[PDB]
Order: C-alpha cells, then structure tokens, then sequence
RNA sequence: UUUGCUCCACACAAUAUAGAUGGAUACGAAUAAGGCGUCCUUGUGGCGUCGCUGAACCAUAGCAGGCUAGCAACGGUGCACUUGGCGGAAAGGCCUUGGGUGCUUGCUGGCGAAUUGCAAUGUCAUUUUGCGUGGGGAUAAAUCAUUUGUAUACGACUUAGA
RNA sequence: GCAGUCAAGCGUUCAUAGCGACAUUGCUUUUUGAUUGAUGUCGGCUCUUCCUAUCAUACCGAAGCAGAAUUCGGUAA
RNA sequence: AGAACUGGCGAUGCGGGAUGAACCGAACGUAGAGUUAAGGUGCCGGAAUACACGCUCAUCAGACACCACAAAAGGUGUUAGUUCAUCUAGACAGCCGGACGGUGGCCAUGGAAGUCGGAAUCCGCUAAGGAGUGUGUAACAACUCACCGGCCGAAUGAACUA
C-alpha cells in the first residue's frame, strides 16, 4: 500500500512499424507502415497490401492508429509486404470499433431508397420489441 | 440547422468567436451565447486590461454623456466585439444585431437546452500550448464589474441541479443500452445490421 | 516551386582558329529548363566573363534521383548574398531526394536570413554516408536506435461551423 | 467652480430623498431597522458640557446650535423581499 | 535546439509515497502529506518503479526545458519536507530597545507579535501560515524558531518576519537592529 | 494605472509622399558620392 | 356612456410576417487528458472499452394520410381531466399518479383514390385586430377648474376639498 | 569648434590608395577665492481643459546618510 | 540649385491603394454572357479561419511609405550560421586539496610583511604556485584567483555574421 502511483499517458508514437491511416490524398482510406523517421513532420511509409506507394509524409496527412509490428528500420517493400501478411495487420485492423464505424459509414452511404424505407421497417419492429422488454424490467 | 443556436461561450478566443456569430447572424441564424464570463482573449492578463484603460480614456471632453459608453460586463465586451464585426448603421445590421442574445451564466430557458461550441474559436484548437491568455471575468471584474460572485454562486447551484439531472439520464441510458444488447441476437438485428444500422 | 535538378553543358561560342572550347558543366535546380539556362548563363558570367551571346548551351537533361524512396543526410554548402557581403553556409538536411532538400533549403534561407532564388547559389549537395560524419545536432538527434516520439495536442480538422462536443485533443 | 460629483443640478425627483445604502448587515445581531422617517422642525441652541481630553475646551463648556426632528412612531404596513440577480 | 526530448530523475525514499494526476502531486512520508498543483507546466510524468519518476518534456523550447528542471527541484523540495522537514533560525538583536516577540492568538489565528522595535508604539503583526510551528530557543538567547513540511510557507515566514521589522529612515550602518535568518537547515540533523 | 497616450499607426498621405521623395533624393546623393 | 369592461369556447372577417416546412436532442471539468462499464481493500484505485466527427440519435409507411375485418401484446403515443412534487437568473417549465377516451405501421387481410389532364408555393405556420354567438367574472380613477407654499419664469412640484 | 594623437572598426581584400566610434594641448586667463538685464506690440486679469520634462504633498534607492537638516535619483499629474 | 531628354497632368470618366492633384491597373456608344488586370479572400465585404516549411510574444508588437529619418550602438531574449579554440594520455560547471623558498625584495613612512605609495618585476624547486586578482588587519594573520591535482563522466567555450 506504500506503493507510488503516477497516471501515465497512453500516447500513439511515431516509430518503425506504426501503422497509419492515410486521410488526404490518392491513398486516403488507406493503411501503411511508419518504415523511417524522416524528421519531426515526415515519415516514410510504405503500404503493399493496399497500394499505398512508398512515400514521404507529412504527419498531418495521416492519422496514427494503435497498431504497432515488428519492422526493421528502412525495410523495403517486399520485406514490409511479409511483415504485415505475418503480423496480420489487416485482421487486426478489421476487429475494431474504429474500421467497423468506417465500414457502417460506407454501407449507409451506399443503400437505396428501397433499403432506406425497408430499414425504417425493420427499426420500427425492432423498436416495439425493445419497448416491450424495458416496460417489462 | 437547429432554430437557435445555443454557444456555451467557456473557452472561446473572444474575436473568432465575434466573427463567426457575425458571419451566422447576417446569414440569418439566432444565436444565443451563454457563459460570457468564461470567454478568452489571448495575451497577458495586463495587456488586455491595458488595452481597456486605453478604451476607458476614450471619450468625448466637453459632454462624456455623449461618448463611448464603456460597458464592463462580460456579455457586453463581446456585444462591442460583434457590432464592430457588423455593419449596425443600416437597416439590415440592426436587423442582424436583433437576432442575437449574450448572457452571463446559463439562464432559463437556456440551461436545458443542448449547447454547441465552434471549434474554428476554440483555445484549446488554436492558441498553442505556453502562450498565456485572460479570462473575461477577471478582465470585467478589474474594470469594474460588480456581478461576478453573483454569477458564480447561480452557475454552481445550476450545475448540481445539472448532476443530479445527468446522474438520472446515465442510469436510463444504460437501462436503455442493456434492453438493446439483449436484442442483438434477432432475424431483426441482423437484417439491421446487414443494412448498417 | 517544385524543384526539378537539370544538368547544363555549356561552352564558348565557336569561330575560326578556334575548336574544342572549355565545356563548363553545372547542375541546377529550377522549376523550369527556362530558368535552369537563365541561372547557368548568370552563374556562367559570374564565373567568368561569358556573355550569353559569346557562349551556347551544347546539352540540358534532367537528372533524378537514383533511389527516390531512400532516406538520405544531406550535406549543402551554399553561399547568398545580402546587404552585407556574400555568406558562406554549411546546412544538414534530411530527406529522400536531392530536389526535396534543396526545396527545403530554399524555405529555410528565405524563412531565417530572408534571402531568395535569386541570392542562393546551391555550391554543393552530397549525402553523407557515415552516420558519424554528421554535425548538426537538429540532424543528429534522428539517428538514435528505436526512436520514438508522441504528437501531444491532437487538432482535428472541423468541417461544420458547429461542433455537439467538446473536443479531446488526445492521440 | 463647483463640486463635479454633484451634478447635474437638476431638481430632486421626488420631495422625499431616497436612501441609497444601507448600512452592511450582520446576520448575528438582532433585527433592527436601518432608518427612520421624521419632520424638520427648527433649530435652536444649547450649553454643552464638555469632557474632550486633548482639547483646548476639555472640562469647558460651549454653546452649539441644533436642529430639532419630530418624530412620532412609524407604523409598519409591509414587507417586501429581494432576491439578487446577474443585473 | 528544439530538442526531441528531455527528462529529469526523481528519486523516492524508502518511506514516501507520490501520487500524480492531471499534474496534481502528493507527497505523503513519515511527516505528513504535501499537495501541489502544477497544472500551470506542461510536462509529462511517468514511473518505472517505486524508486524513480521520470519528468519529461517533448519538442520543447528554451523556456519549456527551464521549467522542466523547476518541476523536478520543487517535488524534490516536497519529498525533503516530507521526509526530513525545515528549520529556520532568526536572531532578533538590538541596541537600546529590547526587542518582544510573542505569539498571540488574535481572531482565532496565530501572530507573531513584535513589540518595542527602536522603541516604536506600535505593534507588529506577522500572521502565522499554516503548517509552521514557531518556537523560542532553549539556552540562546534572542532565537526564535521556525519549523515545518512546506520550505516555501517557512522560508515566506521568515521574510514576513524580516521585512516587518525595517528600518526607516535612519543610517543601516548605525541602526542594526532587526530580526535576521541566522540559519536554515532540517528538523532532522543526526550528523 | 493612468494609461498614456499611445502613437498612431495610421500613417499621413503627405508623411508617405515627404518619405517618398526623401528616398529618392538620398538615392541620387546616393550615386553621386559614389561617382565622386 | 342606450349591456359599457374583462377571461374562456366556436365562427367568420380583416392584419402582416428581416422569413416554420420532422426534432434547439440539457452533466461538469481537463486537454502533457478524458467518457462509459465492471470490481474491490473505496481511492489521484484495478481491469475492460470508446473517440479518430452530428456522416450521429430519435423520429420517420397510411386521402397532407380515408373507411373497415382480424392476430399478437398489455407495450408506444395523443387529448380532455386528476395525484404528488420540483424549479425565482429572465422561475412561466420539468417530472410524476390514477382512471377515461382515441390511434397504433408489431403482423395478416378487404374496399377508396383517376379528370389538378406532362410542372406551376399549389395555399396545411403563427402575430394582432374586429364582428357574432354561450360560459363565467369585477363594479374605478385621472385631468382641468378651485385651493396650499416645504415649489415655482411658463410648464412642472407639493398640499386640501362631498 | 579648430588642428591634431593612435586606433574599435571600416574602406572593391589592400594599415601611411582613404576613411573612421569611443578616449587625451589652447580659449574669455589669470591662480592662493581680488570686484568684473533685455524686451514695445505686446502685457495684463479671469477662467476651462490637457501634458509631465514633478516645485510641494505620498512611497522608495543611494551617499560619512550618527541625530537633525540636506544632496542625487526612481514610481507618481 | 542650373541645363537637356522623356513621360504623367491640363481637355479624362472607369477598377484598385479605407480616404486623396501627380500611386498601381485601364482609357469610355447601348446591352447580354464569359475571362481577366491591379488589388484582395476572419468579419465589416464578393472571394480558402486553404495547403506547406520556418521565425516572432512587444508594460500600448506588426500588418509601410525602406535598398529613408530617429540608426551609432545597447540586451544574461530567441533562432540559424562563420572562424578560432580546449577535450576520455578527461572538455565546461562544481566540491575537496596544493597555491612553495630568498622574501618581511628595493626606497621614502609611526607602522605598510603580495594588496595607501614610485622603478625593473628577478632567482630556485616545481603537476603547479604573480616579487600578486580582491576582500580583509594599525601591521600581521585568514580567505581568495592566477595556476596544478583527485573526484564523476561528455562535449564545452570565445569572438564575429544574419
């Protein structure tokens, strides 16, 4: 119980084998590998998995997400293309809230005015059943 | 979008914050700004307050009834800094200037209404992490603004009326989210969430 | 603007009696071929007194960068003029290309010692093989083993004119 | 000329001069009235008996004038409350 | 330079605890509990074991790193006024006028109060801060000591002290009297 | 805390134009004292 | 002063609108930090989880939304009443009780729509002011003129008079 | 101010092609401490306001400032 | 200031420089559409609170006439450079040690020993130690720094330029 306590900050790091999503440009939606520390603003990155050239960055082009892998410093693209597959950089990816919120995005950008109406339906039913179980407890 | 527009003025950048309820009134928009007490100006706290005795000085010398009117409140440095974003002497500036209200605090019926904020005027947003700034009740109260205390008794009695209120809204959105995560399971929720919702 | 490297050949104007003139090469860094041969022709003159008309430009290519995606040291020795006499300087910059670093060279100069295009001269630029040849320490201080750093005070870009929340400028 | 605190020299609203400060108020003494309403009615003159220590006239006795202020009891009629506010 | 980072060490003995949140500090050792709320610097703290924190500050200028050692010293102080306190001695001397210091209790609160400086009527009053105990040394005479946790609340202490008994008026070289730190050390002393 | 008063920014057509020919004028001295 | 004045309801007029057209949808504080959930030895605690925009959430089907037959559930919601509180910063609003009365698109059916002619805001909101009905309510002052002088250029001020 | 004296530095780099900051003879001038006012078309009063480059009042700093009195300075209209 | 040339204005509206004799664009019939100049794009006010790299915090910044006057410099503000330097056979900063002998050198002084005064400032031993950098005594003494060593480990200092 005479143990000190100090709150620490959990802070996204710029380091080899962050992983970044892209917001601007030709790759935006699109993950990558922090490959080089080029200075305070720029990364090198390089996403093979899905497409993204190796590059010069702006660190205000992309934004950092929580996943981090093993990669050697100045790793070129082949070698980062085996890291990722091993490190399974895209399953990680896909298991969260942050992808999921994208994906919902997407979807409902891309339903019709048919899927419109039948998802009214559906909330409407969904809606009287769950109304019922809150009366009910 | 909304009919009025709400803005907790706590943690605004003073001119940001003028321009854009500028730009909205003129646009047509009703803004409210509620907590004019808690607006900031960058800079050091004397240098504001020496800048308003350089206001204060001003004034007309042979009839001071006639000059500017120094107003001390809060709510009323942020007025002069919106009528000087507005062009007041026409028909379509007063027109403008009426669809407006500033107050100290939260009054009724504001203080149960959704309250917005603009990022664009935001300190925390804009002025980089070092650089000092003055709170506008400070820089009222050392001009001679009288009601501060006032003010700051009503704002604590509201916000426990407010946790009591946010207390009671949080054990009815958890009761609400458990009778939706019992339904995740149904043909519904999975033809829900095929669709996205 | 976006700087492009441009390799120029030039030499004397050829006449009588006179073959196989002294074919002065230089490189230069330009937006464009036409201010590349303008500045080959004012450092020509500045050189040597070759006036446009007594000399010709025998070649002009654009030459890229070998391994555009390797981050490199730079070393740049330039020297600019101002109102006082001409200044030499030594500058480090670390980047992936020649034409990035001589754009960032130009900035620097124009945001520090407020000199322009037309005051640098770019005398050399030569990537620093050794880690241990650096010597300015804003260079030296990316090349320490497992570097990593935080972005305190996330900003994030508002698109609306009015937020529904406070915002975290958490990262 | 004159004091600039005491403008403009206009006429008086009203016949009956307002109060304008009470006295601060300190919640553990008894109720008492702050003020009280009475009729001007003439001055005269009086022999005081002074005991001032340090003064050129202690133990001496001097001659003042006065003023005199009739005052029957007032009769209390009402009650009204104030509440404080931003303005 | 704008260096990347810059981090300062701060040890803790075996018997203090430190607790920081949102650059709040409180230090608890043998002696008590100090608080200190330094919310007015921007740093970052962080520790790797019971024994050490870190204090670091990311791309910071000249003025963020001469903050960043402050930071570091002032918890430093904490821990010490934890752990092994402060005590200051001042000396009262005079010539003619007798210096009478006395501790009063005036509206519920303490004073120090200095009567007959170079002979004046009036009364001195030095409102004791709280957390600082004064006391009149055994066996010595004219000492009056002062001994607490906080070496800020001490050492302010002791300037009211000083200050409230100058000299006005009169040449410093004739006039010497006043009250004056004679020494400052712990309320520990073994050695 | 009386506050002085403060010099103006605002700056005068005949100011500028005077500056203006006064630039001229030290130029031209300017290139005769370097000729002689 | 020939039922004058005022508050409710419907019933038609006139009026003019700095500008309805699903919903202004409520913690506070910090930002070199936080929100939510869970647990304990209850705190500056442990663990989990969230952000990276409101792109949300809620509402949202029916002659601009008609008339009917059932099924399942006893939920959702409106209206006229009622119970018990709470809110004085400009409270003028929030919450709750009970019964009645409708609707219900949670599910299955049955009739109607056309001709506004291939678009025309195609009229659905709310301010005020009047007139008519039936449901109630309450029965004053001020000014001039006269008068005082604590007032006074005139006004104004201040007294008095069934 | 005059002539200088060297130069901190500078001058297209150039020490006496040439400049040049800051610092050092003589003046009404003789020593022992003797006798050796301008203004005429401006000026009065009253009286308002403003400046501070402060005479007095307030608070401080220094000085053989013992005390007393004073000197120099700082904030201050 | 005296000449000579060439422009602008005069007889001349229009866009811009908040405003205007000599500034920046552009010269003019009545209209429609498009594109631009100069100048701008937080709001007033049409148009990016665009993107990017740097610098600056002013106790009345700056947003300009400037290859102009206050302007020669001063600053323990901040940034980037040039040339000198010292440094793990140990740099900078700190603590602790040493800091010696003729000798209290020589002249005047009541006294003057490195330190009220005037002249070369010497010789030996030294890792190293001035016939002394200051405080300090009546004279001493004591401390001190010049210089050298131990301590731990890593770059540091000076002068200039912008």
């Amino acid at each position: 119980s005479t143990d000190s306590i100090v709150k620490a900050s959990n802070w996204r790091l710029v380091e080899v084998g962050r992983v970044v999503l892209i917001k601007k440009g030709q790759s935006a939606g699109k993950l990558a590998a922090i490959v080089e520390i080029i200075d305070q603003k720029k990364v090198l990155i390089d996403g093979p998995k899905a497409g993204v050239p190796r590059q010069a960055i702006n660190l205000g082009q992309v934004v950092l997400t929580p996943l981090t892998f093993a990669l050697p410093r100045g790793a070129r693209t082949a070698t980062v293309s085996k890291k990722w597959a091993a490190a399974a950089v895209c399953e990680k990816w896909a298991a969260s809230s942050w992808a999921k919120k994208i994906a919902q995005r997407e979807r409902r950008a891309a339903l019709t005015d048919f899927e419109r109406f039948q998802v009214m339906v559906l909330r409407k039913q969904k809606r009287y059943t769950v109304k019922k179980a809150l009366a009910k407890a | 979008v909304e009919p009025v527009v709400v803005i907790d003025g706590k943690g605004h950048l003073v001119g940001r914050l003028a321009s854009v309820v500028a730009k909205q009134l003129l646009n047509g928009q009703k803004i409210v700004v509620v907590r004019a007490e808690e607006l900031n100006i960058s800079g050091e706290f004397f240098r504001n307050k020496l800048k308003y005795h350089d206001f204060l000085r001003k004034a007309t010398a042979f009839n001071k009834t006639r000059g500017p009117f120094h107003f001390r409140a809060p709510s009323r440095i942020f007025y002069k800094a919106l009528r000087g974003m507005v062009s007041h002497k026409t028909a379509r500036g007063k027109a403008a200037l009426e669809r407006l209200k500033v107050f100290e605090g939260i009054p009724p019926p504001y203080d149960k209404k959704k309250r917005v904020v603009v990022p664009q005027a935001l300190r925390v947003l804009r002025l980089k992490p070092g650089r000092k700034y003055t709170t506008l009740g400070k820089l009222s109260t050392s001009v001679g603004w009288k009601y501060e205390d006032v003010v700051a008794k009503l704002e604590a009695k509201r916000k426990v009326s407010s946790a009591e209120y946010y207390a009671k809204k949080r054990a009815f959105t958890k009761k609400v989210a458990s009778a939706n995560a019992t339904a995740a399971e149904s043909d519904v929720a999975k033809q829900l969430a095929a669709l996205g919702y | 603007a976006h700087f492009k490297e441009y390799q120029v050949i030039g030499r004397r104007l050829p006449t009588e009696s006179v073959p196989e003139p002294k074919l002065f090469r230089m490189r230069i860094f330009a937006s464009n071929e036409v201010i590349a041969k303008s500045r080959y022709w004012y450092f020509l003159q500045k050189l040597h007194k070759v006036k446009k008309a007594s000399g010709e430009i025998v070649s002009i290519n654009q030459i890229n960068e070998a391994h555009p995606t390797k981050v490199k040291n730079f070393g740049v020795w330039v020297r600019y003029d101002s109102r006082s006499g001409t200044h030499n300087m030594y500058k480090e910059i670390r980047d992936v290309s020649r034409v990035a670093a001589v754009e960032t060279l130009y900035q620097d100069m124009a945001a520090r010692h407020r000199a322009r295009f037309r005051s640098i001269h770019i005398l050399k630029v030569a990537e620093i093989e050794k880690t241990a040849d650096v010597k300015r320490q804003y260079v030296k201080q990316f090349l320490t083993k497992d570097l990593k750093f935080p972005l305190p005070h996330r900003v994030q870009k508002s698109t609306k004119t009015f937020s529904y929340k406070r915002p975290s400028t958490f990262y | 000329h004159g004091h600039l605190g005491f403008l403009p020299r206009k006429r008086a609203a009203s016949i009956r001069a307002r109060v304008k400060a009470f006295p601060k108020d300190d919640r553990s003494k008894p109720v008492a009235l702050t003020s009280f309403l009475g009729y001007k009615a003439g001055m005269t003159t009086i022999v005081r008996d002074l005991d001032r220590p340090g003064s050129k006239f202690h133990k001496r006795e001097v001659v003042e004038a006065v003023t005199v202020v009739d005052t029957p009891p007032v009769v209390v009629v009402g009650v009204v409350g104030y509440v404080e506010t931003p303005r | 330079m704008k260096y990347i980072q810059t981090e300062q060490q701060i040890e803790v003995p075996e018997g203090v605890t430190v607790s920081i949140k949102s650059r709040i500090v409180k230090v608890v050792g043998p002696r008590g509990t100090l608080t200190k709320n330094l919310k007015h610097i921007d740093v970052t703290f962080t520790k790797v074991n019971n024994q050490l924190i870190k204090v670091a500050v990311h791309n910071g200028g000249r003025k963020h790193v001469a903050a960043l050692r402050t930071v570091k010293s002032l918890v430093d102080n904490m821990i010490t006024g934890v752990t092994k306190g402060y005590k200051y001695k001042m000396r009262y001397v005079y010539a003619h006028f007798p210096i009478n210091v006395n501790i009063v209790e005036k509206d519920g609160a303490k004073f120090i109060e200095v009567r007959n400086f170079l002979g004046d009527k009036k009364i001195r009053n030095v409102p004791v801060r709280d957390g600082v105990t004064i006391e009149f040394s055994t066996n010595v005479k004219d000492e009056i000591v002062l001994s607490g946790n906080s070496v800020e609340d001490v050492s302010q202490n002791a300037a009211d002290l000083q200050q409230i008994c100058r000299v006005r008026n009169k040449d410093i070289r004739k006039f010497l009297d006043g009250i004056y730190v004679s020494h400052k050390g712990f309320i520990t002393e073994d050695l | 805390m009386r506050v002085r008063k403060r010099q103006s920014r605002r700056t005068s057509t005949k100011l500028k134009e005077g500056i203006k020919k006064k630039a001229s004028a030290h130029r031209k001295k300017e290139k005769k004292m370097a000729k002689k």
